[PDB]
């Protein structure tokens, strides 16, 4: 379990900074 | 008092050494020493110690 | 706790004889077996309990809750990392991790990084090239407090003790036991090794006598001991090398 | 303790979920 939570949560992490480069995207066109 | 000097040291065993060839001649007693530590009714206490715990264990 | 053990005054799990026949004890092995047991179990505990942690006015208030677990962002750094206002430690793991994602360091050369757009919007510098340490120090700059409200218009140590003064005395008994034995077997050589060394010891002692108040302040250590003859015989080698 | 991650970890995963939600706002966004 202390795996299964950890292997989850870096992706989480991993997700929340490749969604902060996609808000890159929406604010070069504007 | 804490720390050993050759006097010291040379008087413990020169101590120790005198009191091991008494034994032989029996010329002290020593049996202060002896009951102090063997102590028959401590022994029955502790033995009725490990039977409440051979009790208490099963 | 230090670098290197501290020493003290009292003794610390002195040995256990093996020299004792085991047809007569048949109990040496089993408080052995408790030993190990104890240092089997005392393993355990020890790796737990470290695995365990591994005219108008204004209204200002500072209020009962200022308080650090949750810090306020600047609005770059609160860009680069997501989150609105989290923590210290957190924001410090998410750039690290940023910076080890955009594979910056080296393809100092994992001191320097390669310096990004985002980045240099945060840090407000302009190198290609800045050390990991400088970056992470900015870290410290770069965040502030949070906001008040503004509105405007033990018994064990005596245990072990005890085990400890008691496995003495069984060394003493042991000793005790193993000088008659050893009598026992061959009584010339032992009784010989008596008679010599309680005489040496008995000169060892008095080796130390005359060396008093009252024994050094009279004259009956210079004159007329020539059945001595120790000092009273050195002043012909002192006085030559001029100590006098 | 081995309830205490497992108390975390679903809750990450709907937050995984709802910001699938989001995401699915980004396709109505558009």
């Amino acid at each position: 379990e202390k795996l299964k939570y950890v292997k989850e949560s870096e992706k989480m992490l991993n997700d929340r900074l490749s969604l902060s480069k996609q808000i890159l995207d929406l604010n070069k066109s504007l | 008092y804490n720390n050993v000097t050759l006097k010291n040291l040379t008087a413990f065993q020169l101590l120790s050494q005198r009191e091991n060839i008494c034994e032989l001649l029996n010329l002290v007693e020593s049996t202060e020493r002896h009951n102090s530590i063997i102590n028959p009714e401590r022994q029955r206490m502790s033995l009725e110690e490990m039977k409440k715990m051979l009790d208490a264990l099963k | 706790t230090q670098t290197n053990p501290v020493p003290v005054t009292y003794p610390t799990d002195a040995y256990i004889p093996t020299y004792l026949p085991d047809d007569k004890v048949s109990n040496l092995a089993d408080l052995k077996k408790l030993i190990e047991m104890d240092s089997r179990l005392d393993l355990y505990l020890t790796r737990r309990r470290l695995d365990t942690s591994i005219l108008r006015c204004s209204i200002t208030i500072q209020l009962r809750g200022v308080d650090g677990g949750k810090v306020q962002y600047s609005p770059n750094l609160a860009t680069l990392i997501g989150m609105q206002t989290g923590s210290v430690n957190d924001a410090v793991y998410s750039i690290y991790k940023y910076i080890l994602i955009n594979n910056l360091f080296v393809t100092p050369e994992l001191g320097e990084v390669k310096l990004d757009s985002l980045l240099q919007k945060v840090l407000d510098t302009n190198a290609a090239h800045l050390p990991l340490m400088n970056v992470v120090q900015t870290v410290n700059k770069l965040v502030s407090p949070l906001p008040p409200i503004i509105l405007d218009y033990a018994e064990d140590t005596a245990k072990l003790r005890e085990i400890t003064k008691l496995a003495l005395q069984l060394n003493s008994s042991a000793q005790k036991y193993q000088f008659f034995h050893e009598l026992s077997l061959h009584p010339r050589e032992t009784l010989t090794h008596y008679l010599w060394s309680s005489k040496q010891n008995e000169l060892v002692l008095q080796g130390d006598q005359y060396f008093n108040e009252d024994a050094a302040r009279t004259s009956d250590i210079y004159s007329n001991n020539n059945n001595d003859r120790s000092l009273m015989g050195n002043i012909s080698l002192l006085y030559s090398q001029g100590r006098l």
